[PDB]
């Protein structure tokens, strides 16, 4: 099974900054989703 | 002995100064005013524990009183600096959906860490088993908003002082600061006010880490000679 | 002390008190 | 001498408008989802009105509206609650365009 | 503790109960400060500063937790309900 | 001291 | 170790007292700078009560003198087709001109309202300033 990398350093300070939500991953892909969005309004079948 | 050279020169050096980060310079009262700070709620959701900071109610909106908030945010932002000079975990914890995005880039931005979302129950009393057991919690978290969606204390604020770790809170008229550490009396809805604070926390942040690194290369000047 | 600070005083704003439209009336 | 804050506060164009009510104040759109207009108009909170069908297309983000306030804060404290229910929002209602 | 079996919950109260420790200022690390007049609920407890010597002259309860605290002359009477968690 | 028995509480290898 | 009694003492006596203690064997990082920069109000648990009987809370109602004159200039004129315009920190609004001028007028020494008013209507009215007296 695919598994995540280590997460922090020696020091104990995590690499993300969205640690502490407990899904990192799951918050950067919803911040970023969110941003485009946000910046598209500055600027202004067989697939499932 | 490296231990006296290293605990005075780093740990004890900064802690013998009134400013050692001159934080002073980055906010005034006129600055504070233009951002709409001292803009409270109505008369009818004043909190009593905010009584002592609330200059008074003009037409029945409490005006926060700036002259504390200016004592009190220099405070909060002298513990912020030295909390990032001493490589401290800074979380900033907020709820309010409108500024989720601004809180995250900010955080990012200065190398520290947002949690902005639904905070599950143990984040704080209950890491060691939601991270792992040798994870590290932070040492200072700033909320920008101390109540949660329902108008309510945010959980946080309370498992911070379960866990023994300061906090830094932005308090409006109807929240409660009781366990708040440093306290700052101060609108949390204008974006303007908002904008302030993140921007005050974020050169406190970035002023103190530099520092951290500019003390430590006249470390090695002196190591040398 | 200073002359800046907020008078004492009672609601200038204050609305005229609503009577009904027989007030007065016998 | 470095204003007093109370100085500020009695000469700010916030406390001499005095009561909100009834009065005609100019905000700018800075959201929009919909056509629900959010206009943020120089006080705590922000104010959602709705796009006008004369001149919808003209109601764009940042846009400058002139607004009839009608209160600051929308609060009420409702039967069996110890604090007031605010929506944290502006009541207003948006009458046009500024034009200069 | 709260558990199915004995042993489980003298785990879960054992090392629970170091996680809520206080911090109790005695005077001259033997005894109390003053007298202290507490009711807790329905339970009343009347605690008096003694000298040295006096000993733990108090409910049986007491004496536990006083020789866990480090308080060694001490007397307290418990009146009231004696619930022994109030 | 009244020694408790000392569970294998991480017995199924994570 | 750590004691979770949030509503027992503070951060920090409950830190300091389990240093002094032993069982915390290091301060914690945020110790030293609490210490030497402490806040104004220790963060101690509170509960808050309610007001019964007479008791009321001591936050007064900020109100200045000019504040009579505007109400009464909104009372006779209203407010005018003047917006205001809150984004500019040293805006001023025809009340506040209205207000400035009756102002002025009484640092000259009159004592009278009804002649002071009718001075100071037409005094701004020199100005050049759209009033309605009856609505
Ligand atoms: S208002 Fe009813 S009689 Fe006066």
């Amino acid at each position: 099974p695919r598994q995540r990398a280590i997460q922090w350093g020696e020091d104990g300070r995590p690499f993300h900054y969205l640690f502490y939500t407990g899904k990192q991953s799951y918050y950067s892909l919803m911040h970023d989703v969110y941003g485009m969005l946000l910046n598209l309004e500055k600027h202004q079948i067989g697939s499932r | 002995e490296d231990s006296t050279d290293f605990n005075d020169k780093i740990l004890n050096e900064p802690l013998k100064h009134s400013d050692f980060f001159n934080v002073k310079e980055l906010f005034s009262v006129r600055s504070l005013f233009d951002a709409r700070v001292h803009l409270g709620h109505k008369a009818g959701c004043r909190h009593r524990f905010m009584e002592p900071y609330i200059f008074g109610s003009r037409l029945d909106h409490d005006i926060i009183d700036l002259e504390q908030t200016a004592t009190h945010l220099q405070l909060a932002l002298n513990f912020t600096a030295h909390m990032a000079y001493r490589k401290g975990i800074i979380l900033f914890i907020s709820r309010n959906r409108q500024f989720s995005y601004l809180i995250e880039n900010m955080a990012r931005d200065c190398g520290e860490y947002a949690h902005t979302r639904y905070f599950r129950g143990g984040m704080l009393t209950n890491a060691r088993l939601l991270f792992g057991p040798t994870v590290r919690l932070p040492d200072l978290i700033i909320f920008l908003h101390t109540l949660n969606n329902i108008f309510e204390p945010h959980v946080a604020v309370r498992d911070a002082a379960k866990m023994n770790i300061p906090t830094v809170g932005i308090v409006d008229t109807n929240c409660n600061p009781c366990l708040i550490t440093y306290p700052v009396p101060g609108n949390d809805d204008s974006p303007l006010a908002v904008h302030l604070y993140c921007r005050l926390f974020q050169t406190a942040i970035t002023r103190a880490k530099e520092k951290r690194q500019q003390v430590e290369a006249l470390y090695r000047l002196q190591g040398q000679k | 002390s200073n002359e800046d600070l907020p008078i004492s005083m009672e609601n200038p704003y204050k609305e005229p008190l609503k009577k009904c439209i027989l007030c007065g009336k016998h | 001498n470095v204003e007093s804050f109370a100085s500020m506060l009695r000469h700010s164009p916030l406390t001499q408008m005095g009561p909100a009510k009834d009065k005609l104040v100019i905000g700018r759109i800075f959201h929009i989802v919909e056509n629900d207009l959010y206009i943020d108009f120089g006080g705590k909170f922000h104010c959602v009105c709705r796009r006008p069908e004369v001149d919808g297309e003209k109601y764009q983000k940042g846009t400058r509206v002139r607004l009839r306030l009608l209160d600051l804060e929308l609060t009420s404290r409702f039967l069996g609650a110890t604090t007031d229910t605010t929506v944290l929002e502006a009541n207003a209602v948006l009458l046009g365009i500024q034009e200069s | 503790g709260k558990a199915t079996d004995r042993m489980d919950a003298f785990r879960k109260a054992k090392n629970r109960a170091v996680h809520h420790l206080h911090y109790i200022e005695r005077y001259e690390d033997h005894t109390i400060f003053h007298d202290i007049s507490l009711r807790f609920k329905r339970t009343h407890i009347k605690m008096k500063k003694q000298p040295k010597g006096y000993g733990l002259r108090c409910h049986r309860a007491i004496i536990t937790i006083c020789r866990l605290i480090g308080i060694k002359d001490m007397y307290a009477k418990v009146s009231g309900s004696i619930n022994m968690l109030s | 001291a009244f020694v408790i028995p000392k569970k294998n509480v991480p017995t199924s290898k994570r | 170790a750590g004691s979770r009694l949030e509503t027992v003492g503070s951060i920090f006596s409950r830190t300091r007292d389990l240093v002094r203690a032993g069982v915390l064997k290091e301060k914690p990082l945020w110790f030293d700078v609490y210490d030497a920069f402490p806040p104004l109000r220790e963060p101690v648990f509170q509960r808050p009560r309610v007001r019964y009987g007479k008791a009321k809370a001591p936050i007064q109602d900020i109100w200045y003198h000019e504040d009579r004159i505007r109400a009464k200039f909104y009372s006779v004129y209203g407010s005018g087709q003047r917006a205001f315009d809150l984004f500019n920190p040293n805006f001023k609004s025809t009340c506040q001109r209205f207000v400035e001028k009756y102002t002025e007028l009484q640092k000259l020494g009159e004592t009278d309202e009804e002649k002071l008013f009718v001075e100071t209507g037409k005094a701004l009215l020199a100005e050049g300033v759209i009033l309605r007296r009856v609505g």
